[PDB]
């Protein structure tokens, strides 16, 4: 069964709302498990309290750097890891996909698309989709800018698994 | 451009 995970988002500490994601463990099990475990914190580390350091309106929200807090850091539950496959494409808003530094450099950083990002197909591993709370993602998006810097700090105040 | 990288953010 494909797991469901949630982020509770805050804006400069003010609770905003919840975003939930279906993780496509049937197609990309290793990539899904990494995100799931980092979301629960069950390995002893993960996304809770980290920020979306880069948000570009009309494009995506990028987060998952819980080691350096600025996009330069990140670590998977495996100690980087391989691009599992490119079966799923960046088809529209709500797509959940891995940030990277080129081939086989998956860590913990990810992005939530707010539009179709077809130009990233074959280069970033898609592993989930927003299930509920796309309205919250759209609210987050408004705090971004062209260069990615956010006008208020957008944080994962809490995160975990629903199903 | 519009990229999602970890390390050098590019065009
Ligand atoms: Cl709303
Ligand atoms: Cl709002």
């Amino acid at each position: 069964v494909n797991p469901t995970v949630f982020f509770d988002i805050a804006v400069d500490g003010e609770p905003l709302g919840r975003v939930s994601f279906e993780l496509f463990a049937d197609k990309v099990p290793k990539t899904a498990e990494n995100f799931r475990a980092l979301s629960t914190g069950e390995k002893g580390f993960g996304y809770k309290g980290s920020c979306f350091h880069r948000i570009i309106p009309g494009f995506m929200c990028q987060g998952g750097d819980f080691t350096r807090h600025n996009g330069t850091g990140g670590k998977s539950i495996y100690g980087k890891f391989e691009d599992e496959n490119f079966i799923l494409k960046h088809t529209g808003p709500g797509i959940l996909s891995m940030a990277n530094a080129g081939p086989n450099t998956n860590g913990s950083q990810f992005f939530i698309c707010t539009a179709k990002t077809e130009w990233l197909d074959g280069k970033h591993v898609v592993f989930g989709k927003v299930k509920e709370g796309m309205n919250i993602v759209e609210a987050m998006e408004r705090f971004g800018s062209r260069n990615g810097k956010t006008s208020k700090k957008i944080t994962i105040a809490d995160c975990g698994q629903l199903e | 451009x519009l990229l999602v990288t970890a390390x050098l953010v590019l065009a």
